[PDB]
C-alpha cells in the first residue's frame, strides 16, 4: 500500500515479518559462532517475544509503531475485532445496484405500484439496457451501446420504460427492526430527485420520509423477481406476522376525512332528505347537502354471502348520512351497511378492514383499502381543516382552581410553620393537593373542549359533537391524543423531576399561556433525558437483539406431527383485579391437545 | 436616538417589553482574549510564555560554571498577507527570536563570569498568529481550535457508594486530580480499612505512606488518635472522661460519678444524665477493668527496669499483660476512644495491616510496585520517592489547583506550592476519614463549581513547555560536552523539533478542528463551544452520563437546547449570552444586584460557587420605576430549587431574558410554545444553511441578527473612514475626514471584496457592497455583505408565502408542497465551487509537462486547452474532458526498426511521453471563476500563467497609484499656492510643472527654501513610491515553496449552480422539515378570493403532535406582515402623499405594547422617509424576543389594522376544479431556508462498479460510482423471506466474482437467466488467514 | 492495513481481453489471442511478428494466414491500431477508421 509516490509501507504488513526475518538473519550469522550466551539468549528472548507479537501483541509486550504509540496488530487482529475478515462478512459487504436514496410522498398510484425515480435508472437498467438494444439490435456493437448510451436517445427512455414495466425492484430502509420495513414493489419512472412511495408501506420501512434514505434492489434472477413479488411483495405484508395485527392501515388524516364525511352537527339542510344512493353524489356534489348531514334515508341494498359461498342482496331503505352513504359507495358487497352506520373512525376503519379481510379476500380487501385511502385523499383537502389561535380556549375555571390550590399549599405551608405538619407530611398532602386540583383543571378544560356545541334548531339547543380540529383530532384517533392537547391546553403539569424528586412548585401554564424562565429552564432535564434515553438503549437493546438472533440462528420446523400428547397448558391469566386478558388470543389459533371436552361428564 | 443609519435604510417592528440594559458583548470574548495574553508581554512572569520560558530557562552546565539566561523575545511581523497566504497556500506564522546570554565563567571564580555570549538570540521557530477572526491560517485551511472544559485539580471528595461496592455498602473515595504527575489516593476499602492508590495500580498500604513519609507510628497514632490517659495508679481502674468529651454509651456498670453514681449500672446513656454528669466536676472515677480488655494501647511503654517491647502500640489491653504493665511499666498508660458512635479508626487496623513497619522497608514496596523487580539500594527507593511528589518538577499540580484544595481545606490563603506538602495529605485522609464517619457533605461531579473549560493559550503555553523541557536536556548534555567553547548560544539550537510539536498539537489532532462558514451561523458559534472531548474531560464519549443530565449552576452558562442530535450531546455545552471566565479557568454571568430589593444598575459576572449562596430571581417580571417590585411574592432561585422570595430576600436580578439563552439558539423564532423536541430539534436544524441566490429579509425574527453581523464579520466595517471614493465591482474606496483624520495617513479606505470565492466548506460566500455613492458613512458601518443576508440581517433566509391545510395525497405528514412560482422565481438559488489542481513532478523516467499535447488525443479536448494547456478562463465544463494537459516522459527508443518507421512515417512523438493530463471530475460539471498555481523556485515554465501575473500586478498597480496621484495632488497644490502670491498667475503653474518655474524667486528667500524643501519631499515620495512598487513586484513574481515532488502546483477552481427540485430538504425556524416532492404549476396552486396562486401547502394533521403553535403563531404574523406591506404598497403605487404613507409607517409602528421607542417625521429627512419606503418593499421588518415577544392580542389588533382576517380564516378557490371547499384556513409567509445534504449530494448508481484488487471487494460508496452495503438485519430478514436464489446471486452473482460476474453479464447480453456460484475467495482469503494462522485448513469432498 | 484501497486495474490487454470474452471466439480462435496478447507491448504495437506468434501457437493447422484474420478481427476492436506489427498499417488502419468523407 504505498503512500508518498516513493514508499511502499507494508507497516507491520511486513514490518514486524520484516523485522522477524531481519533477526533471523542476524541469528543464523551469530550462534554459528559459538554464540556468547548473554548476547544469544537475550536475541532468543526478543525472537519469541517478536514472534509473538506478530502473533499477539498484546498477551505480553508490545508492538508499537514509528510515531505511533500504538501497538502492531498481528496476523489475527485481522482475524479478531470489529474490522476482520471477520467483520460483517457473513455477508455483510459492499453491494451492486443501489444506493442512498432519496424518498418521495406518492400521492398518486396505488400500492401495486412503487415510485422509481428515473435519474438513479439505466444506470442500473444498462446492462440490461445493452441486453436490450442488442436484441432490438439498436447497437450491433456494445461500443455502438456504450456510445448510443453515452449518446442518451430517447428511444432508450421507450426501451428502459418497456423494462421498467414487468420488472419490480426492491425497496428497503436500513436500522432494520424488522423483516417488515423492506418492500418490494411495482417500479415506476418518474421525474426529479426522490423516490415517491404509497401513503400505505409508510409503516413498512418504518421511517418517516424525511431526511432520509430509503433502498434499491435488483432482483437478477428470474426466480428473485419471482419471489419478491410473492414474498417481497408488500402485496401481503398487512397481518403482523407476530402480533397477527394487520400493520396496513390508513391511519393518517385519510381517517380524518373519512370522519368529516359521516357526521352531523344537528340536522343539515334538507336533513330530511332521502334517496335511493347513485345521485347522493348528484345532490351533495351539486349542493344542498353537506357531510354535516343528519337523517338521510337511504334506500340500501346489502348483500350478505349468507349461502355457501354466494352472496344473497338485501335491500333496506337505511336512513343514513352524506358520506356514510358516499362510502357505502366505496365498500364492497358483503358488509352490512351497519358497518357504514358508524361515526366512522380510526379503530373502526381499521375494524371494518378486518370484518372485511376475514370476509371477502386479498385482492378484494386491498382494493378496498387502496380505494378508501383514494377517497381520504380527495376528501381531506374537501376539508382541508384549519387551525387557530382560537381553537385554543382555555376554560375560565382555571384561575379559580389555581387560586384553591395555592390556597391548599399555603395551609399546609403554615401548618408545618406550626409544627403541626411535618415538612414530608407538608410535602405528600402538597402532592395529593396538586394532584386533585390538576385534575380538576383537566376536566374543567375537557368539558370545554368536549363534544360542546349550541346550534340553531326548532329547541334552540342542541348540544352536539363540537367542531374544534384538536379535539376531533383526539376523538378519531390519527395524530395526538388527549395527552397532547391538554399539555397545551391545561397547565404543564407536574413534570416535577429534575432527576426522580418531586419539584414542588408545578409547571402551570398551557401552550396558550407560554411559558416562564423557570418554567422552560425546567422542562430541558427530562427532554435531553428522552433523547439520550432513545440514544444509549438502542445500544443495549441491539445488543441483545443480535444476542438472540444468533441464538436463533438454526431454528425451524422439520415435522408435521409429534405424535406426542405432552404440553404445558393454556389458561388465562386471572391476575390482579382479574384476568390482565381473556384466554383467547393465547389459543386464539391454537391446536390443543386430546384433552378438549365438554363442560358435561363424558361429553 | 435610533440614528442607526446603515439601520436607517430597514429596521425591525420590535415589541420587546423588558428594556434593555447591556447589550451583548463583542460575542467573540473568548477565542480573543487568551491568544491576545499569550502574545501580550505582561510586568511580571505571570501567563503565556512569560512563565514559560521562565520555566525551563536557565540551564546550569554539569557543574560546568556554565549557566544560559535571556533578555528578551520578539514575534515577527507577516511574511505574507492573510489573503496572500490564501492564495499561495502558507500557514501564517510568525517567527518567535529570543535574545540569549551565553557566558563562559573563569574557574575557581565563584560565579566568577569570565567570557560572555550574551549577544546570541535564536529564532525559536514560526509561531502562528491568531486571526483577527480568530481562524488559523496553517497549512491553508480554515480550522477551529475547540477548547475543552474539564475536571479542575484539587481535592475530590469521592464517593463512588453503592452500585459499585456489590457489598450494600456506600464507599467514601479520596480523588486528587494534579494538573501534572500521577494521582496519589486515599482508597478506603469494604474492610474498614484505607487503600492507597496510585496510577491506577494494585493496592497499596493505607499506612505505607506515612512511613515512608518518615512518620513514626507513634507519631501516627498521636496525631490519628487522642488518647485517655488512663491513669490507674494503684489498682484504681479509674479514668478521666469528659461525658461532654465521649458519651452516648449506656452504663454497664461500675458507674459512679464523683461519689454518687448518676449513671445506675445498665443504665441508658440519657441527655439529662450527660447534663448532670457535666453540671458536677468530674475527677478520675473508678471504671471497671473490663474497659481495659477491649481498650487498645496507645502508647507503647517499657518497664521501668527492662526497656521490654511488652505492651506494643495498637494493641487492645490484656489484663495479665494490664497487671504486668501496671507492676512493671508504670500506673499511668495512654488508651485509644475510636468512639464507633461518632469515630472509626480505620487506622490501626491498617497499622496492623501494614505489612512494612521501617521507612525503608515502606519505600521499598513502593517501587516493587512500580518496578515489579530491580530491587534498590536503599536510595533508588529513596530517589524515586522524593522526586516523586516531594519534587517541584516532576508534579508541579496548580496554583489553581493550590487555591482549590486550600478552599476545599477552607485555608485562609490560597497560593500554594504545585509539590506536595505533609500537611496536605494528613489532613486529607483526616477529612476522608470523617466524612466516612461524617463530617460534610461529598462533592458533586455533574455540578459546576468544579470545572473548568480549558482555553487555547495556555494550551499552547504548555505544548512549547513541553518541548522546552525536550530540548533543555540535550542542552545539559553539550554543555557537559565539549564545554570547551565560547560559541554562539546555537550549538545545539535546533528549533525543528519545536515547530513540528507546536504545529502537530495545533495541526493534526483533535483538538482543533477544520472551521466550515456554511451560513454567518456556523461562525457565529463555532467559536463559542465547551466540550470535554479531547485530552482532557470524558476521554471517551462512552463512559459517562450522569453529567449529562440539565445540570443547576449550569444554566446561563451552556446554551439551553445545543446539543447534537447523537452521541456527544448532553456535552457539547454551548456559551451564553451572559458568558464571562472566572478568575481561574471556569465562567460566570453578570448579576445585576437587588440591592434592598432594588436592583443595582451593576452586573456581577456569576459562577457557580458563588450561584448557590445569594438570593436570585427570575427576569419575567414587572419592576416599578422606582425599581420596585410588581409582587411581594416573587419565585426565586436560592440553591436550584427556586421558590417564592420576599421584597426582602432576593439579592441580585438578572440581565434579560437573554439570559437563559445562548444566541445559537435565541435566533430561535418565537418557541413560547415550541415544545422542548421542537425546541433542540429546530436549532441543531438552525445552521444548517448555505446562501442563495438572492437575500431576502426575515419578516419576524428575535432581532439581534444585526448584531451577529456586528461581529459575523463577513463585510467589511467601516472604521474611520468619512467619504466613500470609489465603489467598483471588485472594488471600495472611501476618503476619510479630517476631525477623525490622523496625518501623515492617506486617510483614505479601499476594501477589496473577494467575489466567486468558495469558502470553507465549498459555497458561494461573497461580501457584496451596500452604497453607490456620495454617501456619508459612520465608525464601523458594514458596506460589504457576505453570503445569505440582506442590508443587515443574519437571514439565512427569506419569506415565501404559505398555508396550512390537508391536500390531495401531497400532505401525509412531512412533504413540503410548493407551487411552481419560485421555480421560476429562483426563491433561495444555490451556487458551490470545489477545488482543483494539477502537479508536475519532474521526475526519473522524466519530468511530466504541462503542454496540452496528449499523444493520441482530440483537438476539441485540446481546442478549450490554451498553449499552457491552462483553458482559457472563463469556460463550461460538461463530461470529462482534459483541463490540464500533462504528459510523462519515458525511456527513449533503440534503432527500433518498427518504431524507427514510425519515427519516419510520423515522428515528433516516438511515443516518448504517454498523455499523462488533468480533466474534470466526472458528473462534476461548471464554469470556472478564478484559478491558481504554484511553480517551486527552480522553474520558470510560466506559460498561461504569467496571464494572473500581469492582471495582479495590474490590480496593484493601479492601487498604488491611487495614493500617488491623491498625495501628488496635496502636494501640486501645496506648491501652486506657494507660487501664489508670488505674483505667479496660476495659468502658467496650470501651464507646466515645470518645477515652478524651478523656484522663480517670488519671495526667493523662504520660497526659494520652501521651494527647494519641496522638491526634495516631492522626489522623496517619488522614491518611496518606486520603492514600495518595487518590493511588492519583487513579492509578485517572488515563488512559492512547492514540495520537492511536483515541479509547479497548478490550482483550479469552477461553480456548480442549483435550484430547489423533485427531491428538496428545506426546513423552518419551528424545525417543521420537508422532502421537497411536487412542484405543480401555477394554476393548480389554490385560488384566493383575488385568486393569488398561494405558494406552499403542507400537512397540517401534526400542529398539535410536537406542538407547532408556534409555526402558525408566525403564520399569522406572517400573513399580515405580506398585508402590511400590501397596504404600503398601493399607497405608493398610487405615488400617494409623502405624510400619507408617513402617517401610515408612524402608525404601523405605533400600535400594540410598549417597548422602544422609534419615530420619523422628527428624524428621517423626507428622502429618508422617502427611501425608507422605497425599501418598504414586501412587509415590515418585524422583531420578538423568544421570551419577551408579541402577545396574541397584538397579533388580533394588527390583522384588522391592514384589513385582514383576524382570524387568519379566509376562504379560496381550487387549484384543478375550483370549487370553493370548507374550513376557511390560515396561512402565512414563514421564511425558509435549506441544509446541506442536497438532493444532488445524494442519487448515485452503478451495474458493473469495482469489484477490489483485495477481495475484490466495492470499490466503496459511489467513490468511482460505487455502491453500498447490505444490512445485517435486513439479510437476517431475508432468511426470514427463504429468498434462496435472492441470497445465491446477492453472495455470487453479487460478490466479487470476476469469474462469475463474467459470464453473468455474458449470460445477460445472452438472455440465458442464470448464476454459477462457484465458490466464495473471502472462503479462500480466510482459509488462507488460518493457514497464516498455526492451522491446516482444507475442505475434503 | 494488508489492502488499503485495494483495487485491481485492466492494464489495457486485460481490458482488450475483455472485449474478447464478450466477442465470438473459438478455442483455438481464444489461445491465437491470447499469445498475441501476451507479447504486447506499451505503444500497443505487436512485439513478436506474425510467424513467431505461429511458431506459439504450435499448430500446423495453425497458420499465418489464420493469425493475420485472428489479428485483423482483433486489430482495431480497442482501440484502432493495437497490435501494429510494425506500426505502418496501424495508422492505415487509423484513417480508414476514419471516414473519407476527409479531404486530403
Amino acid at each position: 500500500v504505498p503512500l508518498d509516490g516513493g514508499r511502499f509501507a507494508t507497516s507491520d504488513l511486513n514490518d514486524l515479518y520484516r523485522r522477524v526475518i531481519n533477526r533471523n538473519n542476524r541469528l543464523k550469522r551469530l550462534l554459528d559462532l559459538a554464540a556468547p550466551d548473554i548476547i544469544v539468549r537475550n536475541e532468543k528472548r526478543m525472537l519469541q517475544e517478536a514472534v509473538d507479537a506478530l502473533l499477539d501483541n498484546g498477551r505480553r509486550g508490545r508492538a508499537i509503531t514509528g510515531s505511533n504509540k500504538r501497538p502492531l496488530k498481528s496476523l489475527a487482529d485481522m482475524i479478531k475485532g470489529k474490522q476482520g475478515r471477520f467483520r460483517q462478512n457473513l455477508l455483510g459487504k459492499r453491494v451492486d445496484y443501489s444506493g442512498r436514496s432519496v424518498i418521495t410522498v406518492g400521492p398518486y398510484l396505488r400500492l401495486h405500484q412503487c415510485g422509481l425515480p428515473k435519474k438513479m435508472a439505466l444506470e442500473l437498467f444498462k446492462p440490461f439496457i445493452y441486453g436490450k438494444l442488442e436484441l432490438r439490435g439498436l447497437a450491433t456493437t456494445i461500443k455502438a451501446a456504450k456510445k448510443m448510451v453515452e449518446r442518451e436517445e430517447a428511444v432508450v427512455w421507450d426501451i428502459l420504460d418497456e423494462v421498467i414495466r414487468e420488472h419490480p425492484v426492491l425497496l428497503n430502509r436500513a436500522p432494520t427492526l424488522h423483516r417488515l420495513g423492506i418492500q418490494a414493489f411495482e417500479p415506476v419512472l418518474i421525474e426529479g430527485k426522490a423516490i415517491q412511495l404509497h401513503p400505505l408501506v409508510c409503516a413498512a420501512y418504518n421511517a418517516d420520509f424525511d431526511g432520509d434514505q430509503m433502498a434499491v434492489h435488483v432482483p437478477l434472477t428470474l426466480e428473485a423477481q419471482l419471489e419478491a413479488r410473492a414474498l417481497m411483495m408488500s402485496t401481503n405484508n398487512i397481518l403482523s406476522p407476530a402480533n397477527g395485527e394487520p400493520i396496513i392501515v390508513p391511519s393518517q388524516d385519510v381517517v380524518l376525512g373519512l370522519y368529516y364525511m359521516t357526521r352531523d352537527c344537528v340536522n343539515a339542510k334538507g336533513e330530511g332528505m332521502v334517496l335511493t344512493g347513485p345521485k347522493e353524489a348528484e345532490r351533495l356534489y351539486r349542493s344542498g347537502l353537506a357531510s354535516l348531514h343528519a337523517r338521510v334515508k337511504v334506500r340500501i341494498t346489502e348483500y350478505e354471502k349468507d349461502a355457501n359461498g354466494e352472496l344473497v342482496a338485501k335491500t333496506s331503505l337505511k336512513d343514513t348520512t352524506v358520506g356514510r352513504a358516499i362510502l357505502w359507495m366505496i365498500v364492497p358487497k358483503g358488509l352490512p351497511y351497519s358497518i357504514v352506520n358508524q361515526a366512522l373512525g380510526k379503530k373502526a376503519i381499521s375494524k371494518m378492514l378486518n370484518t372485511c379481510y376475514r370476509i371477502l379476500g386479498l385482492k378484494p380487501t386491498v382494493i378496498f383499502a387502496d380505494q378508501i385511502m383514494y377517497t381520504g385523499f380527495a376528501y381531506a383537502a374537501r376539508s382541508g381543516a384549519s387551525v387557530g389561535i382560537d381553537d385554543m380556549v382555555i376554560p375560565e375555571k382555571k384561575h379559580e382552581i389555581i387560586s384553591e390550590a395555592e390556597a391548599e399549599v399555603a395551609e399546609i405551608q403554615e401548618q408545618f410553620q406550626s409544627g403541626l405538619v411535618t415538612a414530608g407530611e407538608r410535602y405528600n398532602k402538597v402532592i395529593d393537593i396538586w394532584a386533585a386540583a390538576n385534575d380538576r383543571v383537566s376536566k374543567a378544560m375537557m368539558d370545554n373542549l368536549q363534544t360542546e356545541t349550541v346550534i340553531n334548531r326548532d329547541g334552540q339547543e342542541e348540544k352536539q359533537v363540537s367542531f374544534n380540529s384538536i379535539y376531533m383530532m383526539a376523538d378519531s384517533g390519527a395524530r395526538g391524543s388527549a395527552a397532547q392537547i391538554r399539555q397545551l391546553a391545561g397547565m404543564r403539569g407536574l413534570m416535577a423531576k429534575p432527576d426522580g424528586s418531586i419539584i414542588e412548585t408545578p409547571i402551570t401554564a398551557n401552550f396558550r399561556e407560554g411559558l416562564n424562565v423557570l418554567q422552560y429552564f425546567i422542562s430541558t432535564h427530562g427532554a435531553r433525558k428522552g433523547l439520550a434515553d432513545t440514544a444509549l438503549k438502542t445500544a443495549n437493546s441491539g445488543y441483545l437483539t443480535r444476542r438472540l438472533v444468533d441464538v436463533a440462528q438454526d431454528l425451524v420446523v422439520t415435522e408435521d406431527d409429534c405424535g406426542t400428547h405432552e404440553g404445558i397448558m393454556m389458561t388465562p391469566v386471572i391476575e390482579g383485579g382479574d384476568v390482565k386478558e381473556p384466554l383467547r388470543d393465547r389459543v386464539l389459533g391454537r391446536v390443543t391437545a386430546e384433552d378438549v371436552l365438554k363442560p358435561g361428564t363424558a361429553d | 436616538m435610533v440614528y442607526s443609519y446603515t439601520e436607517k435604510k430597514r429596521i425591525r417592528k420590535d415589541f420587546g417589553k423588558r428594556p434593555q440594559v447591556l447589550d451583548v458583548p463583542y460575542l467573540l470574548s473568548i477565542q480573543l482574549d487568551s491568544f491576545q495574553k499569550f502574545i501580550e508581554q505582561d510586568p511580571e512572569g505571570q501567563y503565556g510564555l512569560e512563565a514559560a520560558f521562565r520555566s525551563v530557562f536557565p540551564i546550569q552546565s554539569y557543574s560546568g560554571n556554565s549557566e544560559l539566561q535571556y533578555v528578551s523575545y520578539r514575534l515577527g511581523e507577516p511574511v505574507f498577507d492573510v489573503q496572500e497566504c490564501q492564495i499561495r497556500g502558507v500557514t501564517y506564522s510568525a517567527p518567535l527570536r529570543v535574545k540569549l546570554r551565553l557566558v563562559i565563567y573563569e574557574r575557581e571564580a565563584p560565579e566568577g563570569t569570565v567570557k560572555d555570549i550574551k549577544e546570541q538570540e535564536v529564532y525559536m521557530g514560526e509561531i502562528p498568529l491568531m486571526t483577527d477572526n480568530g481562524t488559523f491560517v496553517i497549512n491553508g485551511t480554515e480550522r477551529v481550535i475547540v477548547s475543552q472544559l474539564h475536571r479542575s485539580p484539587g481535592v475530590f471528595f469521592d464517593s463512588d457508594k453503592g452500585k459499585t461496592h456489590s457489598s450494600g455498602k456506600v464507599l467514601y473515595n479520596a480523588r486528587i486530580i494534579p494538573y501534572r504527575g500521577s494521582w496519589l489516593d486515599f482508597e478506603f476499602d469494604p474492610k474498614d480499612n484505607l487503600f492507597v492508590r496510585i496510577d491506577r495500580r494494585r493496592k497499596l498500604p493505607a499506612t505505607i505512606i506515612l512511613r515512608a513519609l518518615n512518620y513514626t507510628t507513634e507519631q501516627i497514632l498521636d496525631l490519628f488518635f487522642e488518647k485517655v490517659i488512663f491513669e490507674i495508679r494503684d489498682n484504681k481502674l479509674q479514668m478521666e472522661l469528659v461525658p461532654e468529651r465521649l458519651r452516648g454509651e449506656t452504663a454497664s456498670f461500675d458507674i459512679e460519678a464523683n461519689g454518687k453514681v448518676y449513671v445506675e449500672k445498665g443504665r441508658r446513656i440519657t441527655a439529662r444524665h450527660i447534663r448532670q454528669l457535666e453540671k458536677d466536676d468530674v475527677k478520675l472515677i473508678e471504671v471497671p477493668v473490663e474497659y481495659i480488655a477491649g481498650k487498645v494501647v496507645a502508647k507503647d511503654y517499657i518497664d521501668e527496669s527492662t526497656g521490654e517491647l511488652i505492651c506494643a502500640a495498637n494493641m487492645e489491653l490484656s489484663l495479665d499483660l494490664l497487671a504486668k504493665l501496671s507492676q512493671s511499666g508504670h500506673k499511668r498508660i495512654e488508651t485509644l476512644f475510636t468512639n464507633d458512635l461518632d469515630h472509626g479508626p480505620y487506622i490501626s487496623e491498617t497499622l496492623r495491616v501494614d505489612p512494612t513497619n521501617d521507612r525503608l522497608s515502606a519505600l521499598v514496596e513502593i517501587y516493587r510496585m512500580m518496578r515489579p523487580g530491580e530491587p534498590p539500594t536503599r536510595e533508588a527507593a529513596e530517589s524515586l520517592f522524593e522526586n516523586l511528589f516531594f519534587s517541584e518538577d516532576r508534579y508541579d499540580l496548580s496554583a489553581v489547583g493550590r487555591m482549590k484544595f486550600n478552599r476545599s481545606l477552607l485555608r485562609e490563603e490560597i497560593e500554594g506550592s504545585g509539590i506536595l506538602s505533609k500537611d496536605d495529605i494528613i489532613d486529607v485522609m483526616k477529612k476522608l476519614i470523617d466524612i466516612r464517619n461524617g463530617k460534610g457533605e461529598v462533592d458533586d461531579i455533574d455540578h459546576l463549581g468544579n470545572r473548568r473549560i480549558r482555553s487555547v493559550g495556555e494550551m499552547a503555553e504548555n505544548q512549547f513547555r513541553v518541548g522546552l523541557v525536550r530540548v533543555e536536556r540535550a542542552v545539559k548534555e553539550r554543555l557537559s560536552l565539549g564545554d570547551l567553547d565560547t560559541l554562539m548560544p546555537q550549538d545545539m539550537i535546533n528549533a525543528k523539533p519545536i515547530s513540528a510539536a507546536v504545529k502537530e498539537f495545533f495541526g493534526s489532532s483533535q483538538l482543533s478542528q477544520f472551521m466550515d462558514q456554511n451560513n454567518p451561523l456556523s461562525e457565529i458559534t463555532h467559536k463559542r463551544r465547551i466540550s470535554a472531548l479531547g485530552p482532557g474531560g470524558l476521554t471517551r464519549e462512552r463512559a459517562g452520563f450522569e453529567v449529562r443530565d440539565v445540570h443547576p449552576t449550569h444554566y446561563g452558562r451552556v446554551c439551553p437546547i445545543e446539543t447534537p442530535e447523537g452521541p456527544n450531546i448532553g456535552l457539547i455545552n454551548s456559551l451564553s449570552v451572559y458568558a464571562q471566565t472566572n478568575e481561574y479557568g471556569f465562567l460566570e454571568t453578570p448579576y445585576r444586584k437587588v440591592t434592598d430589593g432594588v436592583v443595582t444598575d451593576e452586573i456581577h459576572y456569576l459562577s457557580a460557587i458563588e450561584e448557590g449562596n445569594y438570593v436570585i430571581a427570575q427576569a419575567n417580571s414587572n419592576l416599578d420605576e422606582e425599581g420596585h417590585f410588581v409582587e411581594d411574592l416573587v419565585t426565586c432561585r436560592s440553591k436550584g430549587e427556586s421558590s417564592l422570595f420576599s421584597r426582602d430576600q432576593v439579592d441580585y436580578m438578572d440581565v434579560s431574558t437573554q439570559q437563559v439563552v445562548s444566541v445559537g439558539a435565541s435566533l430561535i423564532p418565537f418557541l413560547e410554545h415550541d415544545d422542548a423536541n421542537r425546541a433542540l430539534m429546530g436549532a441543531n436544524m438552525q445552521r444548517q444553511a448555505v446562501p442563495t441566490l438572492r437575500a431576502d429579509k426575515p419578516l419576524v425574527g428575535t432581532g439581534m441578527e444585526r448584531a451577529v453581523a456586528v461581529d459575523s464579520g463577513v463585510t467589511a466595517v467601516a472604521k474611520r473612514g468619512g467619504v466613500v471614493q470609489y465603489v467598483d465591482a471588485s472594488r471600495i474606496v472611501i476618503k476619510v475626514n479630517e476631525d477623525e483624520m490622523y496625518p501623515g495617513e492617506a486617510g483614505i479606505d479601499i476594501y477589496n471584496l473577494t467575489k466567486y470565492t468558495r469558502s470553507n466548506q465549498n459555497t458561494c460566500i461573497n461580501q457584496m457592497p451596500c452604497v453607490s455613492l456620495g454617501e456619508p458613512v459612520e465608525r464601523g458601518d458594514v458596506l460589504a455583505d457576505g453570503p445569505s443576508t440582506d442590508l443587515g440581517e443574519l437571514a439565512l433566509g427569506q419569506n415565501m408565502r404559505v398555508a396550512f391545510m390537508p391536500w390531495n395525497g401531497y400532505n401525509f405528514e412531512d412533504s413540503i408542497l410548493v407551487s411552481e412560482r419560485v421555480v421560476q422565481e429562483d426563491r433561495f438559488t444555490t451556487i458551490h465551487i470545489q477545488e482543483l489542481a494539477c502537479v508536475s513532478r519532474d521526475t526519473k523516467l522524466g519530468p511530466e509537462e504541462i503542454t496540452a499535447d496528449i499523444p493520441n488525443v482530440g483537438e476539441a479536448a485540446l481546442s478549450k486547452l490554451d498553449e499552457s494547456g491552462i483553458v482559457y478562463i472563463g469556460a463550461e465544463v460538461t463530461g470529462g474532458d482534459i483541463l490540464v494537459g500533462k504528459v510523462t516522459p519515458k525511456g527513449e527508443t533503440q534503432l527500433t526498426p518498427e518504431e524507427k518507421l514510425l519515427r519516419a512515417i510520423f515522428g515528433e512523438k516516438a511515443s516518448d511521453v504517454k498523455d499523462s493530463s488533468l480533466r474534470v471530475p466526472n458528473g462534476v460539471s461548471g464554469t470556472v471563476i478564478d484559478v491558481q498555481v504554484f511553480t517551486r523556485d527552480g522553474v520558470e515554465k510560466d506559460k498561461r500563467a504569467l496571464e494572473i501575473e500581469e492582471m495582479q500586478l495590474k490590480q496593484a498597480k493601479k492601487d498604488l497609484s491611487e495614493e500617488l496621484q491623491i498625495l501628488e495632488a496635496g502636494l501640486f497644490s501645496r506648491i501652486r499656492a506657494v507660487l501664489v502670491a508670488g505674483g505667479v498667475e496660476a495659468e502658467k503653474l496650470d501651464k507646466l510643472p515645470r518645477d515652478r518655474w524651478l523656484e522663480l524667486g517670488l519671495t526667493d528667500e523662504e520660497k526659494q527654501n520652501q521651494l527647494e524643501q519641496l522638491a526634495e519631499q516631492y522626489d522623496e515620495l517619488k522614491h518611496e513610491f518606486e520603492k514600495k512598487l518595487e518590493a511588492k513586484r519583487r513579492k509578485i513574481t517572488q515563488g512559492d515553496d512547492l514540495a520537492p515532488g511536483v515541479l509547479k502546483i497548478v490550482k483550479v477552481y469552477l461553480a456548480v449552480k442549483r435550484r430547489i427540485q423533485p427531491g428538496d430538504k428545506m426546513a423552518g425556524r419551528h424545525g417543521n422539515k420537508g422532502v421537497i416532492s411536487k412542484i405543480n404549476p401555477i394554476e393548480d396552486m389554490p385560488y384566493d378570493e383575488n385568486g393569488t396562486p398561494v405558494d406552499i401547502v403542507l400537512n397540517p394533521l401534526g400542529v398539535p403532535s410536537r406542538m407547532n403553535i408556534g409555526q402558525i403563531l408566525e403564520t399569522h404574523l406572517g400573513m399580515a406582515a405580506k398585508g402590511i406591506g400590501d397596504k404600503i404598497n398601493a399607497m405608493l403605487k398610487q405615488q400617494q402623499e409623502v405624510a400619507k404613507l408617513r402617517e401610515f409607517i408612524q402608525r404601523a409602528y405605533d400600535l400594540g405594547a410598549d417597548v422602544r421607542q422609534k419615530v420619523d417625521l422628527s428624524t428621517f429627512s423626507d428622502e429618508e422617509v422617502m427611501r425608507l419606503a422605497e425599501n418598504l418593499r414586501k412587509g415590515m421588518p418585524i422583531a420578538t424576543p423568544v421570551f419577551d415577544g408579541a402577545k396574541e392580542a397584538e397579533i388580533k389588533e394588527l390583522l384588522k389594522l391592514g384589513d385582514l382576517p383576524t382570524s387568519g380564516q379566509i376562504r379560496l378557490y381550487d387549484g384543478r376544479t375550483g370549487e370553493q371547499f370548507e374550513r376557511p384556513v390560515t396561512v402565512g409567509y414563514m421564511y425558509m431556508l435549506k441544509l446541506n445534504h442536497l438532493v444532488d449530494d445524494k442519487m448515485h448508481a452503478r451495474s458493473t462498479g469495482s469489484y477490489s484488487l483485495v477481495t475484490q471487494q466495492p470499490l466503496g460508496g459511489k467513490a468511482q460510482f460505487g455502491g453500498q452495503r447490505f444490512g445485517e438485519m435486513e439479510v437476517w430478514a431475508l432468511e426470514a423471506y427463504g429468498a434462496a436464489y435472492t441470497l445465491q446471486e446477492m453472495l455470487t452473482v453479487k460478490s466479487d466474482d470476476v469469474n462469475g460476474r463474467t459470464k453473468m453479464y455474458k449470460n445477460i447480453v445472452d438472455g440465458n437467466h442464470q448464476m454459477e456460484p462457484g465458490m466464495p475467495e473471502s472462503f479462500n482469503v480466510l482459509l488462507k488467514e488460518i493457514r497464516s494462522l498455526g492451522i491446516n485448513i482444507e475442505l475434503e469432498d | 492495513l494488508p489492502v488499503y484501497q485495494g483495487e485491481t486495474t485492466q492494464t489495457l490487454q486485460d481490458y482488450l481481453m475483455w472485449q474478447v470474452e464478450l466477442t465470438p471466439f473459438t478455442d483455438t480462435d481464444r489461445a491465437i489471442a491470447t499469445s498475441i496478447v501476451d507479447a504486447v507491448d506499451d505503444t500497443g504495437y505487436l512485439t513478436i511478428q506474425i510467424e513467431d506468434i505461429v511458431d506459439s501457437i504450435g499448430d500446423d493447422e495453425i497458420g499465418l494466414e489464420e493469425v493475420e484474420a485472428v489479428l485483423k478481427r482483433i486489430q482495431r476492436f480497442d482501440p484502432v491500431g493495437v497490435a501494429a506489427k510494425d506500426l505502418r498499417d496501424c495508422l492505415l488502419i487509423q484513417l480508414s477508421q476514419f471516414a473519407k468523407e476527409t479531404p486530403w
